């Protein structure tokens, strides 16, 4: 069943690590992203 | 942007890629680039919409012979 | 009034067997039993 | 049965998609008929000629050119269409108003561009063209626009009473290729409509206009027109020549013959022809704008 | 719903009284999500 | 397939009933299909306009808007008739010779309203109504049966118009057909339709052509070696085309014949081809 | 769980009968239609 | 008629994710350029 | 994926082959909803 569907979706996930460093420089953070993507469709076709 | 599903929605996941590097330099890759400093907020708000029921009609019928007006006339059928 | 894909749903004749399509069968020969119920009835109204 | 597929561009947005699915039985053209096709031939932008959005003079001929077909339902992929100018059975077809005029039973359709207000037209955004559906009025609606038209092109090189509501055309005239054409074609058939017999009916102006008088019909007939009106008491009309041989021959056979087959190209060579007839079994005498219809194949 | 005045003046004449008793519910009617509400809700966004 | 059934009234005199039997292959003209339909839809009551009977020039428009059918069979009860429109496959379609020119095999059917001589139809006094058909004429006698009539019905205004006559001339007209002549209107007395029907046709033809070949000597005259000027082209382009409309050539019917006689004379009755 | 609920809604269907007749009219045919709802939210205070 | 009869919807494939790995100072080779010690 | 032209080119001394035959899976994999994915689909409109 796939004609039936409509705008599927796919999601991700990765976190960065992060350095300890002091001196004239801004604290750093943790990171946590996210991502989606969608779908996309196609058909083949023949003749007899 | 499609975003349907909640975006942080932890399950079970299906196993895990490695590719040891940023992900903020490809950025026209993936339609959706949501990317938190650290706990921030917008990941606890669980918003969602509900049905509270629903409701039809009964539609009865009605025939020509419980009518008052079946004593205006005598029917019969004739193929 | 009988519509196209209603039409196509009913004259498989047993060349189905999935999970979806025994869901839009029922609710065709429902829709059919509904419009058949009054358009019955219709004639007993008009009469008076 | 003869349908063409259109195969929608994937990718699309769910909100075109269902402004798509409001578009369910208006009409659309094609250059080249085919089984399968795409969606560039059906946008406005196959309709350009150098390399411009056309004209209206212009969308005339390409109405004509172009092959004509009827949009059925439409799925989420695919887009179902039957085609009309080739003879093929179509049973249970049907059109939905377009015009702002309205329809009863037994009336000849017309296609003609979009005269009126902006036309109400669906426009893509991501695939980056919009199509354009051509309009639908009756016969007696289409001569008279037709008749305008042609009029304040001959001025440059308007009011329409239907029902008793009043109109307007914005005619657009931005090019001049397809203007001074239109001129040709029309001088071409005043030229062919003179023969030897005009003589005879030009002199029968005098008892024309007495006929004009104690009929109460025949001044209607004159007041609209113009020209003989005006050489009525103008011009003598010198009194007759002879015939060559007129033993054997009917001279004023062949005038009031060779005019009716002039007439009859006259009415479609300027516009378009009559497509269908509308003739709905078991509806409404008289459709309003927005609703469907019926139709039959002319 | 009326104030004391119309309702002294249509119980005078106007109208007649039936019963100075009645039988009212105390339920309040309680309900809550729960089961498979939760996890619909949780990851898609929906209840019923 | 399609088929409208037309309701025999009751109280009909036995030969009012007979003649109906004759007219067994002939055309219906219907305004609103549907399968229950009532003879005043048949009758010329439903045909004319402004109170009037309907003119030749009306009923030419009337053909146009208003829908065919063929007669089946009748019954002595009821009245059968199948539809010429939209996609009825009618099995047998027959049909019964009604002008007096005769038709061959591969000839093409139009109508056309009754010019020639008086119209032949059956008259129904008991009810007060009567049924008029019409004429089933080839396609390329069409066209020039039109041309010669008119050219006929201006010969006489130039006569009486005229002080004097031109009376010199080729004799009488006639239209031949499979070596066959008409010969129509031989005296020049009997004037029953010479304006009687077709005098609004006259003069709308009269008026739009004198348009024509005035308008052009008027704008260009370079030809022979206050004022529009500009709502006279549109009035005349709106009038010409409508008549074109009107005075329009479209086939109904093609005669198929099988196993049969090739030529058929009026009052014959030949199976024919839904084109 | 009020205070999490985004824009809930109710909907229902009806449909009418249908009377037969003859002469020169349209024939009918049963009609359905169906409508939908909102809700609206609006929240009391008082102090101490 | 086609009012009521789609059955369209929206279905998620999953989701996915990655774990880190943590390093130490000693297990480096850097470890054996210095001499490293606590003081609280 | 190449040519065999460059296929050749490369394999004559350029690359060095590892082996000749190689063990590929058999079956395609399928997947089909079932249980609760039949019933959310259907109210709401949306599966996992």
């Amino acid at each position: 069943e796939l004609a039936y569907v409509r705008d599927g979706v796919i999601q991700f996930e990765v976190q960065q690590p992060m350095i300890a460093r002091d001196g004239p420089h801004p604290v750093d953070q943790p990171v946590h992203n996210y991502m989606v993507k969608r779908i996309h469709k196609r058909s083949l076709s023949a003749a007899f | 942007i499609a975003g349907l599903f909640n975006i942080p929605a932890g399950i079970i996941p299906t196993g895990n890629v490695l590719s040891t590097i940023e992900v903020c330099a490809h950025r026209c890759i993936f339609d959706f680039f949501k990317q938190i400093r650290s706990d921030d907020n917008s990941l606890y708000s669980a918003q969602f919409d509900i049905l509270l029921g629903t409701y039809c009609n009964t539609l009865n019928f009605v025939r020509f012979l419980e009518l008052g007006l079946s004593v205006a006339c005598i029917c019969t059928k004739f193929p | 009034a009988i519509a196209s894909e209603a039409l196509s749903l009913l004259s498989n004749t047993y060349v189905d067997g999935t999970e979806i399509d025994s869901s839009l069968r029922i609710r065709a020969i429902q829709q059919m039993a509904r419009n058949l119920r009054t358009v019955l009835d219709s004639f007993e109204r008009g009469t008076a | 049965p003869f349908e063409i597929e259109v195969l929608l561009p994937g990718e699309l947005s769910p909100a075109e998609t269902s402004a798509l699915q409001k578009c369910e039985g208006k009409i659309i053209t094609f250059s080249t008929l085919r089984h399968r096709a795409s969606l560039v031939d059906i946008a406005l932008s196959s309709y350009y000629i150098n390399g411009a959005p056309p004209d209206t003079l212009s969308l005339l001929e390409a109405y004509r050119m172009r092959f004509a077909a009827v949009i059925t339902r439409v799925i989420p992929g695919k887009l179902l269409a039957h085609a009309i100018g080739v003879g093929t059975p179509t049973p249970g077809l049907f059109i939905q108003n377009t015009s702002p005029v309205d329809l009863c039973n037994g009336d000849y359709i017309c296609l003609l561009p979009p005269v009126f207000g902006s036309a109400d037209s669906i426009r893509l955004d991501s695939v980056g063209l919009e199509i354009v559906f051509p309009l639908t009025i009756p016969q007696t609606l289409m001569r008279e626009i037709i008749a305008k038209v042609v009029a304040r092109a001959v001025e440059r090189t308007d009011v329409i009473c239907y029902n008793g509501r009043r109109y307007e055309l914005e005619t657009n005239l931005q090019h001049r290729d397809g203007s001074d054409a239109a001129i040709r074609t029309l001088v071409l058939n005043l030229m062919f409509s003179i023969n030897e017999g005009c003589l005879l009916l030009l002199a029968l102006i005098p008892t024309l206009l007495v006929q004009g008088a104690h009929d109460g019909y025949v001044n209607l007939l004159i007041q609209t027109a113009n020209c003989v009106r005006e050489t009525g008491q103008l011009i003598n009309i010198p009194p007759m020549p002879r015939i060559q041989d007129g033993h054997r021959r009917f001279p004023i056979y062949e005038t009031i013959s060779s005019w009716i087959s002039t007439s009859s190209r006259l009415g479609d060579t300027l516009g378009t022809r009559a497509i269908l007839r509308v003739c709905v079994f078991d509806g409404p005498s008289t459709v309003h704008p927005g609703d469907r219809t019926a139709v039959i194949q002319v | 719903v009326t104030t004391a005045t119309l309702k002294r003046q249509l119980l005078q004449g106007i109208l007649q009284i039936d019963d100075t008793a009645a039988d009212v519910p105390v339920t309040y009617g309680e309900m809550v999500l729960q089961g498979t509400n939760l996890v619909t809700a949780l990851v898609m966004g929906k209840a019923v």
